[PDB]
């Protein structure tokens, strides 16, 4: 109910509240809720970045798909972070 | 004398490099060879005059290396080949026991040579189990004539070697679909001296040299049984066309250049059929391209159908069904190397349990390889066992050895892994 | 430039190694045929226009082998089309066998093995752009749990993407962790940062998702 | 804890301690721990042998993949 009266708040922040899941200290699954910069939410959904992601998923699924998956994935996130920093320069 | 048992090992040690070294020479010589000209067989000797004599040592050098490799091959794969043929037999006498019961039958005499060697005293020389032959009589022969079975069994260093084991092994080596190649390889190198032109055939080693080409033949060869018969379909079909052309259109089969000349007109059937096997299968543009076009003859309307039907039913279909059967063929191996990797990454290999059960822990299935099995580990274990003296075994180690001798092989896991057991 | 062509040419290039080696196989075989031709049929290798003229007759081996690599590989109709047809010679029969064997072993097979290696190639890329979409729609990506567990609720797997993980979300989260000062972390945040620095990456879910945990 | 203190022992023998699994006498799954000869860990991991296994796995997965699997292996 309370959430039901809260709706005008949540509708604004679903776009840019951030879920994830992590296997945390507890050795179960804490989930967390990071804030997201709006510029990022926009930045990850239009340009080279999208297809960059596609190249990523192709590169992982088709190849290296063992324990390396998370590794390579973080390499992607990091590269992509770097790219967005470069966008920030512009 | 002693170094022979050292250099020999030196020879075996380099054998893979040794052939690539040889094929490097088969290019090197034969590359020079393309300079020949008739005048006779003149050597062009362009630029340097010392190039031809440089080739002469090479023709000696190559055949020597060609002979040289097999001797290490004789000390490499050959004993591995002779091994498994013993083991293929050595178990078979002690389980199926066929010589004691069956016989192999008229075909696969490779298994029927075995009737010879088994009589030999020195038979199980390579399986590391000399007492097999003793072990077998404990079984089987009690059921009947235990020494009725015995009749089936039982510097002088040159004198020291046996006979029937040797005659048999030499032949098994001959049965090999690799030794026979290198033996085929050196022989042309032996023919490389009688003429350097036959020396050129050594290039074919490239076909099984570099790995990719091996696939490129494998792209074709397994379907070759299915493919060659298409050529059988080809000749036969065109033969039907020669029977038709012979009976009708032989008028048109002028070989005239251009006309009103005594061209033979391929009306002998043997050439008439050859005429379609050649410059017919070759057509491209059909048979009609290679014969003067009909115009206004009453047979023409009946002839032009003979061409189009021959054009579809041979060059459009049948070459395609050679074109395509090669494509599927090449397309098949990709599908199998798919599934091969696909099954070892899903199902285990030993347990059978599959890469999904093991998802309960991180990269778990990967662990199910590396630690829970890793395939190989059973190998090292089986190596561990063979090296042990029988007293030395812990109970599993005996139990494993036991089943290994009775060869039921139930002990390797089968769907029970370890992880599924317990929790 | 244009994306489609990148795919088309990619189709060739991923197999390009194999393909070039096939071209090597072409050259070699046709060379074997230039040897056999040099040793026998050179009579026929008149380049005469039409006859009884001093054509060189490719009896210089280099020119002969060039005569097969050119206007032999090019044949269509075979090598025999490009050289005067034998008739009545005792060598004629051996020769026509030569031409057929060359026509199959080169232009019917080998150009078809270029064609088919290209076709299999194109096929392969289609097969991989198949499976890539096929795995992300089945297995999650991060969890590995697969699109079947998640069928218990409506379009559940889709939720397991968009909300339970997406994939981006871990990205933005990593961005968050980067931009934050070390004091600013909540415990999960410091933890994730910690593993991220020690780079073990166990923290990303692995088959435990969240939904399977709990009920 | 005790295992934690012994790490420099175990780090040396993980390379060549040998796990396997067997369906032992108990008709569950005893697992055992054979020692590995040191040459072997390398001998199986470089030469013809490495590809040799690949020739094997293709020989089994593609063909004879019934009870013969352990037989053949
Ligand atoms: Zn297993
Ligand atoms: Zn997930």
């Amino acid at each position: 109910n309370f959430l039901e009266l809260a709706e005008s708040i949540l509708e604004y922040f679903r776009p840019y509240l951030g879920r994830i899941e992590i296997m945390g200290a507890s050795r179960r699954i804490e989930r967390i809720y990071f804030e997201i910069s709006e510029t990022n939410r926009a930045q990850w959904e239009m340009p080279q970045v999208k297809e960059s992601k596609r190249q990523f998923i192709f590169d992982v699924v088709n190849e290296g798909g063992e324990a390396e998956k998370m590794e390579l994935f973080v390499s992607f996130c990091e590269d992509t972070i770097f790219e967005m920093q470069i966008a920030a320069q512009i | 004398e002693v170094q022979r048992v050292k250099f020999l090992n030196y020879l075996s040690r380099n054998f893979y490099t040794l052939r690539f070294l040889a094929l490097f020479l088969a290019f090197a010589i034969n590359f020079i060879l393309l300079f020949y000209k008739v005048s006779v067989y003149y050597f062009l000797e362009e630029s340097t005059g010392y190039m031809e004599p440089a080739l002469w040592c090479l023709s000696l050098l190559h055949t020597l290396v060609a002979f040289l490799c097999i001797i290490g091959y004789n000390c490499l794969k050959v004993p591995l080949v002779i091994f498994k043929r013993e083991k293929e037999l050595a178990r078979k006498l002690e389980f199926d026991g066929l010589y004691i019961t069956e016989q192999p039958g008229d075909d696969d005499v490779k298994g029927q040579w075995d009737r010879l060697v088994l009589n030999t005293p020195s038979f199980p020389s390579n399986y590391w189990d000399k007492f097999v032959k003793r072990k077998v009589l404990d079984k089987h022969g009690d059921i009947f004539g235990r020494e009725r079975i015995a009749e089936l069994l039982g510097l002088t260093w040159l004198m020291s070697i046996d006979v029937k084991y040797q005659i048999w092994k030499f032949g098994v080596i001959f049965t090999d679909n690799s030794f026979l190649y290198l033996g085929w390889y050196m022989v042309m190198s032996l023919l490389g001296h009688y003429n350097n032109f036959f020396f050129a055939a050594h290039l074919l080693d490239i076909a099984m040299g570099v790995k990719t080409l091996r696939t490129i033949l494998s792209s074709v060869t397994h379907n070759g049984k299915q493919l060659v018969m298409t050529v059988g379909l080809l000749a036969v079909v065109v033969y039907l066309y020669t029977v038709v052309a012979f009976n009708f259109f032989r008028k048109f089969y002028n070989k005239s250049e251009d006309e009103d000349e005594p061209d033979m007109k391929c009306d002998d059937m043997m050439t008439c059929y050859l005429f379609h096997m050649y410059v017919g299968v070759r057509a491209g543009g059909g048979i009609g391209d290679e014969i003067e076009d009909p115009a206004g003859d009453e047979y023409e309307l009946y002839r032009v159908v003979f061409d189009i039907t021959f054009f579809f039913f041979v060059i459009v279909i049948l070459l395609a069904i050679i074109q395509g059967l090669i494509i599927d063929a090449f397309g098949e191996l990709r599908d199998q190397q798919e599934q091969v990797k696909e099954d070892m990454e899903t199902k285990c290999f030993i347990c059978g349990i599959g890469s999904d059960y093991f998802d309960t822990t991180p990269h778990g299935f990967e662990t199910h390889t590396l630690e829970e099995h890793n395939l190989a580990n059973y190998m090292f274990f089986l190596m561990y066992l063979i090296n042990k003296d029988e007293t030395e075994h812990t109970g599993q180690e005996s139990y494993v050895w036991k089943m290994y001798q009775e060869r039921c092989w139930d002990f390797f896991p089968a769907g029970d892994c370890f992880r599924k057991q317990y929790e």
